[PDB]
């Protein structure tokens, strides 16, 4: 399922552009979102939460506590 | 003691996206009422609201930030930047200067700021759970952050204060601002009432206690102040914002003085928790306090005048009763037959709207003057504006709770 | 400026409801923090508050007009019905005598004041329509319906006022009623902090933000403020409440004096929303001006200290900052751990407990000091009340928005 | 059905005193909302939303303002 993992990293890039108000271009896998996208605590918990919802899923609170860069999120979904 | 002067301004409503639109269409008789859009009011006994309808959040701010504030807060930053900028205080980035910010605090005003959020969280909460409930839903909420979000636009970074009176928020707000320049606490105060309630369980509540009027076919009609067919008042939305300004400190600044602070009056009803008290006593003794700390000749009244049976009543007696007699009262109007009665927002719009017309000698009429109602026997500018020059100008608020507070500002 | 004193103290809480047995408990560094039980809490990130399991609304008003008031007023009229009384100035008929009334006034100070109300009409409204909007509805939220209820039940006519400034509210409070008596605005103020947030929306509005611990096991270990395993802050409900009284009218009809108002300070961060200024800087200047203000040597601090990473640390680097070092603070101790915090109400509570740790010589301890946080290096006087005799307290109020209120208040 | 219709009556006069706080002793069917059982404008809102879930009926708002004593709503419920 290559091109079903490629249309979730779409999804999930335009999702985090959004939330940010970020161009997708800047949501890069090693992309720190504090750092490189301009996003603060408040930010990354109502991001993860649209997550969540756009994708029917739920991140425990352990895994949230670790993402660091855009990728962390991209591999949790993948290996959802 | 030291001088306070108005030095910038600004205000959004039902009639224009800033002052001089707004107050150009209020001056002539215009109406902002409308059928009810933000919501489906299809089965409400209220369908018509002063609801803004050309105002774009992502000209106020950036569009990530927009999620993170309730409207009566977009609203509050619509004002308070025309103000900010009329003002001259802001550097070439938009701030208040760094060795003016501590000296510049915010006085903000509204009766329960973001109601539309809470409603839909408790519903997100009750429906889904606790993790449906947005992360932004508080700082997006809460009265204060009117204050929370201007000081971080501007800047500024002295007291950080905000009054919560019901419909007497926006004048509280005013008078709390000069009390802190009064007492030395700050320089100069960004001064904002705003108010955006304009949804189910808003309309709702007010119509379960039926002060709204449900002239639902004639909307323009509904708001009529001190007529006799009056049958209740039309929710209105907005934001004014003034900047206060100790005396010495405008001079040497170079700004422009649109006003000076004359005189304030605050009291309570003691009596009911929606109704005046009888005769609008405690209204007359707040504007008594007012027009004995003022000391001027005032020529025209922005009367509170939401066009309720109980509260027009109440203050044409109270009018009558301080100025002494009916022939003593100068012209009063009330704006909410053009804009609708917009609550915490009201004192602060209403302050605007009165230095304005003290300004440029015309005051706005109290619109829909159809049926003249014998208990309510005052000169209401009916109808037209008045070409008149006036070297003072006063105007009331009153909430819930018996709260009253009113302010005199005069000519520069 | 015009002299003022405290001559009369209420206050109800998750360890008391009247202020003797709440301060023992408190002194005694007992806990009223219980499993939630006010609402089915069992699906809930959060399952621990500080719960009023003993309050009955029908001992302060009659069973009608209960389902008028939201539980912040009830515990607000039980709080200030206390503080009244104690300063003996009600009449045959526990009202306010006539000849003082109008210049007697209230300030009120609350977050959120009725959010159950809002959240159980909002979801009415979303099941059955707008017809299942009870009249009582807005008038039970308004949180300037402290100062309504109370004006009404003890006849004040005089500036009804209310602050909404988030967690600081309960100080802003006390700080415009002083501002009010030193501008000769009244004689004395009711004054009266009061919050009443345990609800499902209140809880998961929190917790969405991570700012409410989650150790549900050991709701008495849960509030830790300056510990270093804090994890965030427990809610608390109660109300506090305090008669000010301009010294000369005090002595006039031989009131009880308690303590005299020293100083006051008020700033915003103008930084963040809910996160405090590096280094506590908004905080600082709040204290600073407090400190400039009384002139007085402050033996006991009563921190803000509500429990969470941030918040204690910068409140600790800003108490080093203002008062030199470490060394030079004076012995420091939040009383959250206690009680919880209370939001709007805790400022108001905390003034009470500090002026009580004054008059009995006895400073209560910050509880749950098991691990010590090497960044926060103050003396909280951890867990035992010390016995120290101190002539000046300090409290320390700030909330979202980055708006900062601070206190003292010295010995008569 | 004289006994359905004192049930009927027993009913109104109970909520009628739960709302107002009033014994039913002064309840009487010639008693004055404002004068006689001390309730407001407010008061009389809500009661007749009470009285209109207590017993399912729809109270339009034109007829409700003509209301003065309780004699009024006990035979609007009759019609019923
Ligand atoms: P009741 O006869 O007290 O009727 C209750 C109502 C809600 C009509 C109340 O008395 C009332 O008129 N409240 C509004 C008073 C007023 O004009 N307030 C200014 C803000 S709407
Ligand atoms: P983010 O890293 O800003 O996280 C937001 C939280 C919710 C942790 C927030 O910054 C916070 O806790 N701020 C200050 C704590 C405080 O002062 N609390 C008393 C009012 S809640
Ligand atoms: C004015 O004093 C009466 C209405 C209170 C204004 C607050 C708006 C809240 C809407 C539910
Ligand atoms: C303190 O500054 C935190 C914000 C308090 C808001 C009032 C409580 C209502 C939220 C459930």
């Amino acid at each position: 399922s290559m091109g079903y993992l490629m249309a979730l990293f779409e999804d999930i890039q335009a999702v985090i552009a959004e939330q940010l108000n970020v161009d997708a271009a800047q949501v890069t896998p090693e992309a720190e979102f504090v750092k490189d996208l301009g996003a603060d605590s408040l930010d990354v918990v109502e991001l993860i939460m649209a997550l969540e919802e756009k994708f029917g899923i739920e991140i425990p609170d352990e895994q949230a506590e670790k993402i660091v860069n855009v990728g962390d999120v991209v591999k949790y979904i993948e290996d959802n | 003691m030291r001088r306070i002067v108005v030095t910038g301004m600004g205000m959004i409503n039902s009639l224009g996206l800033n002052k001089e639109d707004s107050f150009l269409a209020i001056a002539k008789g215009e109406c902002g009422i409308k059928h009810i859009e933000s919501f489906d009011a299809s089965a409400f006994p209220v369908r018509i609201a002063g609801e803004i309808t050309d105002f774009d959040p992502t000209e106020v701010m950036n569009p990530k930030d927009v999620k993170k504030a309730g409207r009566f807060i977009q609203l509050a930053l619509k004002a308070t930047r025309e103000a900010m900028k009329d003002s001259g205080i802001l550097d070439a980035h938009n701030r208040c200067p760094e060795e003016l910010a501590n000296r510049m605090g915010v006085s903000s005003g509204s009766g329960i700021g973001g109601l539309g959020n809470i409603e839909a969280n408790s519903i997100f909460c009750f429906e889904k759970g606790p993790r449906k409930v947005n992360p932004f839903f508080i700082t997006s909420a809460l009265v204060n952050m009117i204050g929370g979000f201007t000081s971080i636009e501007f800047g500024i970074k002295g007291p950080n204060l905000s009054s919560v009176t019901a419909c007497a928020a926006g004048t509280h707000a005013i008078i709390e601002a000069v009390k802190t320049i009064l007492l030395n606490g700050a320089d100069r105060m960004l001064v904002v009432g705003a108010e955006s309630t304009i949804c189910p369980v808003g309309i709702g509540g007010f119509a379960s206690i039926k002060a709204l009027s449900t002239r639902n076919d004639e909307p323009k009609k509904a708001s009529r102040p001190f007529d006799k067919d009056r049958n209740g008042f039309v929710m209105g939305e907005g934001a004014g914002a003034l900047v206060l300004e100790e005396y010495e400190s405008a001079k040497k600044r170079g700004a422009k003085i649109y006003a000076e602070f004359a005189g304030y009056g605050e009291s309570g009803d003691a009596n009911h928790i929606t109704a005046p008290a009888p005769e609008g006593e405690g209204a007359f003794r707040a504007m008594k306090m007012a027009l004995e700390m003022a000391k001027v000749e005032v020529g025209y009244v922005n009367a509170h005048g939401t066009s309720t049976h109980y509260n027009d009543l109440y203050e044409s007696i109270a009018l009558k009763n301080v100025f002494g007699s009916k022939e003593k009262v100068p012209p009063v109007s009330s704006t909410a037959g053009q804009i609708g009665h917009c609550l915490g927002a009201a004192g602060a719009l209403e302050a605007v709207i009165s230095i304005m017309a003290m300004n440029q000698g015309i005051l706005p009429p109290t619109i829909n003057q159809e049926t003249p109602d014998p208990e309510c026997d005052l000169d209401y500018i009916p109808n037209a504006a008045r070409e008149k020059q006036v070297d003072a100008v006063m105007s009331n608020s009153f909430g819930f709770g018996g709260t009253n507070g009113v302010v005199i500002f005069k000519k520069a």
